[PDB]
RNA sequence: UUAAGUUAUUAAGGGCGCACGGUGGAUGCCUUGGCACUAGAAGCCGAUGAAGGACGUUACUAACGACGAUAUGCUUUGGGGA
RNA sequence: CCGAUAGUGAACCAGUACCGUGAGGGAAAGGUGAAAAGCACCCCGGAAGGGGAGUGAAAUAGAACCUGAAACCGUGUGCUU
RNA sequence: CAAUGGUAGGAGAGCGUUCUAAGGGCGUUGAAGCAUGAUCGUAAGGACAUGUGGAGCGCUUAGAAGUGAGAAUGCCGGUGUGAGUAGCGAAAGACGGGUGAGAAUCCCGUCCACCGAUUGACUAAGGUUUCCAGAGGAAGGCUCGUCCGCUCUGGGUUAGUC
RNA sequence: CGCGAGCUGGGUUCAGAACGUCGUGAGACAGUUCGGUCCCUAUCCGUCGUGGGCGUAGGAAAUUUGAGAGGAGCUGUCCUU
RNA sequence: AUGAUGAGGUUAAUAGGUUCGAGGUGGAAGCAUGGUGACAUGUGGAGCUGACGAAUACUAAUCGAUCGAAGACUUAAU
């Protein structure tokens, strides 16, 4: 059966992805805890 | 279709009673005289 | 007087090579490796190794020569269990546990 | 008779090729209950040469299978041609028997009784 | 000898004690790291390109520090001592 | 105040294994010895192991390495059935 | 001389664990833990001896508390029982030769069988080194394994026109 | 109202729908109507078969009595008298 | 089901094969004749025939191993 996420490279790092996450104030906060919590993949 | 309880160390034991392997038939090789299983070929030899 | 010799880690869970051991208990060394090598079970190749080694270890250490020796007594013990997981279904894992066994031989000379 | 745990057309079809090889090789190691079906099918074959008449030749085309042996100095010739000329001659004068079979130890991966079943 | 009567033995295995092994990681002891504070500094970093990263850099080579193409470091002034 | 199920989630390459599409969630894991002196050689074995000899105060301190409980698994047997 | 069953519950006296203050002590001529024992007190519990153990720990008085577990379909970690039971995940294998400590299971060969609008050839998406040649066999392969999409070593992707 | 870890699942008692009735309404009625996922590898006792051990004062091969126990146990028509 | 039960292990018919037969099927192959051919006829109730009946050691039950008594007291008759 169809299972969930197909993946596909472009939109992975369409909807995610460092410039997505730095086009909205909100993406800008993710980045922002994600830094402070220590975390190696930042988007 | 599920234990109702455990089974004691004592029935455990008292099952496997029968549950055993037996020695071999082995019998003295005439050619070599070391052991084979009866009624087939000596491995060691190659005899009968 | 007592030669020794021990198998450890071996990859076979210890109720299956007791069943062979419970042959070999105190009967003398010849009859003993007819058994074995003749016995057609798993654990049986690796017991006849470490029946070998204590005879030769009797032979090489204490000049006990194998033509009197008897298998004084011989048994096999847990070892430290290596855990996995089996795929069930409706996203269940069951496990399985590869055991191990400790197996240990020590033949004498009757004597003192 | 024995099933062999087998169905029937791929039961005839080893047992035909069983006794093929064996004719080819003259000794093979198998387990007993194959041998034990084998040597009907491979006694009633040499019964089958030890006639030749065209008729015997025809029928036992059925059962064995197509193959060459490479004879000493590149000689060449087929399972017919040797089971009606180089083992008719050997068994014109035995009135059975044809073949033996030596029980052997149990193999390794499984607890079978290998054998080997020859020509005698 | 025969009648009548009575009673061992057995242990395939089990139980209880005891001895000796294994498995396992409690307990005891220990500290590298934490927790709560006190006293005094300090309480701005960025277009002079920040904070955080990515790639690299060694004689050989993955990781961690350090470093940046002058890369497992360069200069200088002082401290020191194989 | 805590001594490794505690004390940070993190005494140990931890916001890491890992899980989730993503926000996010989020572990488990310290201790040989004083010194590495980390077991020259020999013996069985293809090897893993082992058994001597040697190192060491100690090697049931041999690297999964301090102490090593209980559950659990064995091998003997004195008394029973 | 009288009293002494007891649940919700009230009252009193106490036993134990860690730490602190002071005093007095014990310790490689072997501490704490651990194990055994046929010992002592009315109880919570306290000693003694013998083994393992290889450095800390008792006693008196008094202070403080993360102070006492058998149950919460409690949490974490180990190990059982069910049991040598169920399962071994659609299918055709047989045999000769070789390799090895070991072979139904690896290599070669013959025969046989299955697909064949596909289990065949390409190419996308996706996965990233699984690709190739030597070597190995702990682990992973639902068995075995000398084999491999596993492990070790060294290699491999070449565009003016795709 | 024996028996679903032996079976079915038509009725009834989930979610869909529809008619009559009641309710302004959401909805309702033991009023109808069409449709609607029946899981479980048997530990113990029990029961049907089938082995091994031991005891029956020696070790054996065969034939046995029967203390008990179980199974059967039904009945029609015609003719004759 | 396995184990048991039963028929046998060479001084042997237990099973296989060989030979003969029962039962089953129904006119094998190759020839010759006839037909343009599709075919037909004679050989020849032929050929084939798993379990069913009998004979025959031709092949395998070759070699060997293990277990298994020495008989208690007491009393009464003998
Ligand atoms: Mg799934």
């Amino acid at each position: 059966v169809k299972r969930t996420y197909q993946p596909n490279k472009r939109k992975h790092s369409k909807v995610h992805g460092f410039r997505k996450r730095m086009s909205t104030k909100n993406g800008r906060k993710v980045l922002a805890r994600r830094r402070r919590k220590g975390r190696k993949v930042l988007s | 279709a599920v234990p109702k309880r455990r089974t004691s160390k004592t029935r455990k034991n008292k099952r496997r009673t029968h549950f055993k392997i037996s020695v071999p038939g082995m019998t003295e090789c005439p050619n070599c005289g070391e052991y084979k299983l009866s009624h087939r070929v000596c491995k060691n030899c190659g005899s009968y | 007087m007592e030669a020794k010799a021990v198998a450890r880690t071996i990859r076979i869970a210890p109720r299956k090579v007791r069943l062979v051991l419970d042959l070999i208990r105190g009967k003398n060394a010849a009859e003993a490796i007819a058994i074995l090598k003749l016995t057609n079970k798993a654990s049986s190749p690796v017991i006849e190794k470490v029946l070998m080694s204590a005879l030769a270890n009797a032979e090489h250490n204490y000049d006990m020569n194998t033509d009197e020796l008897v298998v004084k007594e011989a048994y096999a013990n847990e070892g430290p269990t290596l855990k996995r997981f089996r795929p069930r279904a409706q996203g269940r894992a069951s496990a399985i546990n590869k055991r191990t066994s400790h197996i240990t031989i020590v033949v004498s000379d009757g004597k003192e | 008779y024995r099933k062999l745990g087998r169905t029937s057309d791929q039961r005839k079809a080893m047992l035909r090729d069983l006794a093929t090889s064996l004719i080819i090789s003259e000794r093979i190691e198998t387990t007993e209950a194959r041998a034990k079906e084998v040597r009907s099918v491979v006694e009633k074959l040499i019964t089958l040469g030890k006639k030749g008449d065209l008729a015997s030749r025809r029928n036992a085309a059925k059962t064995l299978r197509n193959v060459e042996i490479l004879n000493e100095d590149e000689t060449t010739q087929t399972a017919l041609q040797k089971l009606f000329g180089e083992i008719a001659e050997r068994y014109t004068e035995r009135q059975g028997g044809y073949t033996r079979i030596l029980k052997q130890g149990p193999r390794r991966g499984d607890g079978a009784e290998s054998v080997i079943i020859e020509l005698v």
